């Protein structure tokens, strides 16, 4: 054990979990999942005397696990084992694939109208627990390079066109589960090379959330040191969850 | 939000 020195001591025995995850979504414009996956750490932050022997578990087998490398201090079978280093560190990386919860759903809506307007209506929907709050969300839609100006309406939010980025950026500061938000925008058109088609690349998202996407649950961390005169029952120990966006793409 | 496990 050369990542823990030896007479270590505390008067309050505690430890803090923090599962953090990236979920990506590619989405076609009728509501197909065409790709979506998680990546995922668990850090430790652990204040406890001595050397203890820990045993972490989650809802494994409930939740599938794609793959899964872990740190040193691991011992591998069928259960996850270790003496853990002091302070914070990385216990385990993963990744997922089926049965993920999708925190968003993006809807769509666009019309030509002649050679001088586009009509773009976009819907959002929050598809988790109400008790629970989504932050910093921010809705990305693009707009063609022959864009002379853009009005937008929105009842939740703020969005102004960045005609640098070539995009109007919608911006939420808080959305519960459960819920419906929309954006109406009118898109004004200068006149172009006649036999240009709009590539509408798509619109993406941003947001965080507390729980994780995947699934993944805590469901013990038991801490036994043989030697010091403390228990398992005498530790205090917390999670936290967040989920944040990677690539979540809906295709309009 | 740095929750008890149960």
């Amino acid at each position: 054990i050369g990542w823990r020195r030896e007479g270590i001591k505390y008067r309050r025995n505690e430890l803090f979990l923090d599962v953090l995850e990236s979920v990506n979504l590619l989405m076609s414009p009728q509501g197909q999942v065409l790709s979506a996956h998680v990546s995922g750490r668990v850090v430790m932050k652990s204040y406890l005397s001595g050397m203890p022997e820990c045993k972490f578990g989650m809802n494994d087998k409930s939740i599938a696990i794609d793959d899964c490398t872990f740190h040193q201090c691991v011992r591998l079978s069928r259960s996850i084992s270790f003496i853990p280093p002091d302070g914070e560190f990385e216990l385990m990386r993963y990744r997922t694939t089926k049965d993920i919860i999708l925190p968003f759903r993006v809807i769509p809506l666009v019309r030509e109208v002649g050679r001088t307007k586009l009509e773009v209506k976009v819907v959002i929907k929050s598809n988790f627990k109400p008790s629970l709050l989504a932050q910093k969300i921010e809705v990305r839609i693009p707009t063609p390079l022959n864009t002379s100006g853009v009005q937008v309406i929105c009842m939740k939010g703020k969005a102004k066109y960045k005609a640098s980025e070539n995009a109007i950026v919608w911006k939420i500061k808080r959305m519960a589960g459960m819920k419906e938000s929309q954006i109406s925008a009118e898109i004004e058109l200068l006149p172009t090379n006649d036999k240009k088609k709009w590539a509408r690349p798509p619109i993406s998202m941003n947001f965080e959330v507390p729980f994780a996407p995947s699934g993944l649950k805590v469901r013990y961390l038991k801490v036994f040191e043989p030697k010091l005169n403390y228990s398992d029952h005498d530790v205090i120990k917390w999670v936290r969850y967040i989920g944040r966006s990677g690539i979540y793409e809906t295709r309009c | 939000s740095y929750r008890h496990f149960a």
